[PDB]
RNA sequence: AAACUUUCAACAACGGAUCUCUUGGUUCUCGCAUCGAUGAAGAACGCAGCGAAAUGCGAUACGUAAUGUGAAUUGCAGAAUUCCGUGAAUCAUCGAAUCUUUGAACGCACAUUGCGCCCCUUGGUAUUCCAGGGGGCAUGCCUGUUUGAGCGUCAUUU
RNA sequence: UUGACCUCAAAUCAGGUAGGAGUACCCGCUGAACUUAAGCAUAUCAAUAAGCGGAGGAAAAGAAACCAACCGGGAUUGCCUU
RNA sequence: UUUGGGGCCGUUCCUUGUCUAUGUUCCUUGGAACAGGACGUCAUAGAGGGUGAGAAUCCCGUGUGGCGAGGAGUGCGGUUC
RNA sequence: GGCGAGAGACCGAUAGCGAACAAGUACAGUGAUGGAAAGAUGAAAAGAACUUUGAAAAGAGAGUGAAAAAGUACGUGAAAUU
RNA sequence: UCUAGUGCAGAUCUUGGUGGUAGUAGCAAAUAUUCAAAUGAGAACUUUGAAGACUGAAGUGGGGAAAGGUUCCACGUCAACAGCAGUUGGACGUGGGUUAGUCGAUCCUAAGAGAUGGGGAAGCUCCGUUUCAAAGGCCUGAUUUUAUGCAGGCCACCAUCGAAAGGGAAUCCGGUUAAGAUUCCGGAACCUGGAUAUGGAUUCUUCACGGUAACGUAACUGAAUGUGGAGACGUCGGCGCGAGC
RNA sequence: AGGCCAGCACCUUUGCUGGCUCCGGUGCGCUUGUGACGGCCCGUGAAAAUCCACAGGAAGGAAUAGUUUUCAUGCCAGGUCG
């Protein structure tokens, strides 16, 4: 019975969510996310997780400011406000 | 009967209600309502009237 | 389960937020390329994984 | 070929000690000044069992020389001992059984 | 329609509190109202209004501070300037023009003197 | 002889090839150098008069301000003084701001929306208790300040 | 006694600073095997991939403890070539 | 024998706005003319795109020059202390 | 790689980036990781009023349209198979 | 003329699609259904009533943990799902719904995990958890420039995490809804924390009396420090007693 | 209160009014809790928080008035998540 009534017996999440990724990766027995290396200080990234990367790197998110960064280099990074012509 | 704020507390509510109302008020029991938000039940005292209140308010 | 905690009930309750239908005024708008909702989840089928 | 139980015993995550029901670790009173230049009494207060250990213990009770304290220390009991007992510790103690000359 | 920002620098600090409690009241009994109805949009105008009005509030904060900490070092860390970290943690034009009297002597004795070679 | 099987054609079907398209991709070239403790990349949750998503955004929430243009948005509804004007607009630009909870994440923690300490202030007849609001408390290191410790050590006391 | 010094410390002390990300190129460490050898162990794959540390718009290098043996040249990088 | 520093206007670089010619004439077909035909125009503009079908000449643009706005700035040209 | 520009004897929706579309999406797996399919009505919705049969869906008429041999199971519409 | 990702019958080829087999195998465990009415276009199965049967309290009953997530309840409703059917449904659509001082988490620590100091390691990071460390806060106040220093005094464990079944402060009845309740309503209680007034008690023998005693009481000063108890505990046997049945 | 019954009323919100709700017995009975004992062990069968008491005697206080708030009564509040 190592399959079906096994699956059965199986109900204990091993892994749950974890607060810098939210990918249910946070094994509690250890205190890590299998993804990100939660509560590292460092993400987990690798070079052979290429994919992973392309996964979760910058740009697939909201870049809140890195966006309006270019706009601003631009500009020049400048200061001040408008003048009414 | 009100929806309220993920952040808030009965202290908030309470002293919130005494403001925007002009009532005073017993008890509060409050639950998160599994849309997300939360909910206020909001009980005053025998002296004023919570159908006034909100036929005053404008909803009933 | 009914001890949960409110991270779940959290997501639970955003799950039940996405659980309907589309718009049919968003079906009538201009270039629209929608015909039906595609993330559509029933407890039945597929489970959160949360 | 394999690492073998003897090597993996060294590891000990389940050979390790159950270290649970063991009353404390059954040293001597320490060496200080009054054993080396007389001696001190205290009392077995109670004979217990230790766990893993088939031999006895003996809840001895001292004095503190310095302070108002009443250390207590873990003794194994010897053929004869028995609570209420005065036990004396030291250099110029007598010799009888119980006693730490 | 709604409010107008130019107008409310005119007016002054308490007056744009005053404005507020009544904006937001006005908001509530919209949101009873959008209960009792269908469809709201006046709601939407009263948000935009009341964002405009704690602006407002605001940048004349911001600037009195400003005019609080003017003409001295150490003015605090969101009226100062964001450029970038690196500009930041970079030298300044005075620090980086600085040079060895030893180096201003060589330069000023012997500069790149402008030339040209036809006769 | 029918029926049935098979074959061919016409019409209808299943199915989605062929043809023709194309806001995409790929490769080459040119140019510029710009993330973050002033809190990034990323994550979570949430915001629209009527949206699940995408894109956008953060309780000032498909956005505010400012500037420029110059009267639209549009699926519906609504709005009109907003049209010879400090002014429409899912507009463009963007120099002032907001920037939930998190995250290098920084009061201590975390499978807890957990538990504290300090300052200012308000209420409850309260330095102490309770609650609310505002502001704060990470570590290592640098320079400097103050308070120090040590017969390590100097002098000078009577 | 009082005041210095030396060294070591503490403060939610005054000011600042580093951490993380991205990583095509760049500086370094570390470090394989498949493979080729018609086998295989040196060797080769390779002073490579993976792993780790650290930067910039370029980096690194760089004004000779150099090349040379010439009628001598003259920082460094790079292209052709050798 | 030889020397320094600031201002201004220009100029350079960046960003960037706006203006800058020519047919929608006739006939046939067609649902539509951007097609075919006839007659013409501009062209330092016949590149590209769009619009009910192959559009230089309908639109945006292109080409040509022009007129500005805000920044960087000592690179330098004149002027001033 | 990032940001911005231009080009091609390149691919043309089983091709070309895995992704021309709400694609690192749905979905699977405890997890690391894995990882799709899916473009085209028509110039314009003018997306089929009205009548009739039917419980209705739909049908037959009608009508729109240049064309329903274009009816959201929509450009054309092969073959297998029917 | 140039140039190629240039010609398919095959590769147990790849992707997609389609067939014959074939209206076939088969839809057969869990003792079992029937009569009428109503609805509806339509009823072997939906609803009601009547009957016959079953689970038979170690149950097909009633409540929960893990997990699941809104399936809960209602209204409408049958294109797809419920391997027949379907007027029904854990389906589809639209909404509504989970109320706590006393139930739990939170607190405690267990096995154990894991920072700091320090030490290793090229380095990601490893060891170790009181360690070769200068590792802190507790109380009375003293002043009445005045807030909190200075007066003292005290002590030295020396992070933190770790159980929704262990330890643990305290809530019960009745009623109520479409769906919730030891939570809401009514009534009746208890606990913690913090304030404070009266009564009571005690005292001129200044901090209580009685009792031979076991010990009793409405209360009836008591800091630092220290000792002790409870928390705190196996299993089986038979006996007694109690509660409910 | 709740439960069992009876009576009189009404489109109806619908109730309204009355009574009873008593006294016992048994048992190797079932389940469970508990008490005092016994038996078993080379097995003798968690910890901490928290609470209390005691020893001790720092200190503080009465008389025209004090001391006490572990006695009684009285006041306020009791969060967050499920």
């Amino acid at each position: 019975g190592k399959g079906t009534p096994s699956f059965g017996k199986r109900h204990n999440k091993s892994h749950t969510l974890c607060n810098r990724c939210g990918r249910r990766s946070f094994h509690v027995q250890k205190k890590t996310c299998s993804s990100c290396g939660y509560p590292a200080a460092k993400t987990r990234s690798y070079n052979w997780g290429a994919k992973a990367k392309r996964r979760h790197t910058t740009g697939t998110g909201r870049m809140r400011y890195l966006k309006h960064v270019s706009r601003r280099f631009k500009n020049g990074f400048q200061t001040g406000s408008a003048s009414k012509a | 009967v009100f929806q309220v704020s993920m952040k808030a507390n009965k202290y908030q509510i309470k002293k919130a209600v005494k403001e925007l109302y002009e009532v005073d008020v017993l008890k509060v029991n409050t639950l998160v309502r599994p849309n997300g938000t939360k909910k206020a039940y909001v009980r005053l005292t025998a002296d004023y009237d919570a159908l006034d209140i909100a036929n005053r308010i404008g909803y009933i | 389960a009914a001890q949960k905690s409110f991270r779940i009930k959290q997501k639970m309750a955003k799950a039940k937020k996405q659980n309907r239908p589309l718009p049919q005024w968003i079906r009538l708008r201009t270039n629209n390329t929608i015909r039906y909702n595609a993330k559509r989840r029933n407890w039945r089928r597929t489970k959160m994984n949360i | 070929g394999r690492v073998i139980r003897n090597q993996r015993k060294g590891a000990g995550s389940i050979f390790t000690s159950h270290t649970r029901l063991r009353q404390g670790a059954a040293k001597l009173r320490t060496l200080d000044y009054a054993e080396r230049h007389g001696y001190i009494r205290g009392i077995v207060k109670q004979i217990v069992h230790d766990s893993g250990r088939g031999a006895p213990l003996a809840k001895v009770v001292f004095r503190d020389p310095y302070k108002y304290r009443l250390r207590e220390e873990i003794f194994i009991a010897n053929e004869g001992v028995h609570t209420g007992q005065f036990i004396y510790a030291g250099k110029k103690a007598s010799l009888n059984v119980g006693n730490v000359l | 329609a709604g409010v107008k920002a130019y107008e409310l620098r005119t007016k002054s600090k308490e007056q744009l509190a005053s404005q507020l409690v009544d904006l937001k009241k006005e908001l509530a009994e919209l949101k009873v109202q959008k209960l009792s109805r269908p469809s709201l949009p006046k709601i939407k105008t009263v948000r935009k209004s009341i964002a405009c009005v704690l602006t407002v509030i605001n940048e004349q904060q911001r600037e009195a501070v400003r005019q609080l900490y003017k003409g001295k070092k150490y003015q605090p860390k969101d009226l100062r300037a964001k450029k970038t970290r690196a500009l930041r943690r970079a030298l300044t034009k005075f620090e980086a023009s600085q040079v060895t009297e030893k180096q201003r002597k060589k330069q000023i004795a012997f500069p790149q003197r402008k030339y040209a070679i036809k006769a």
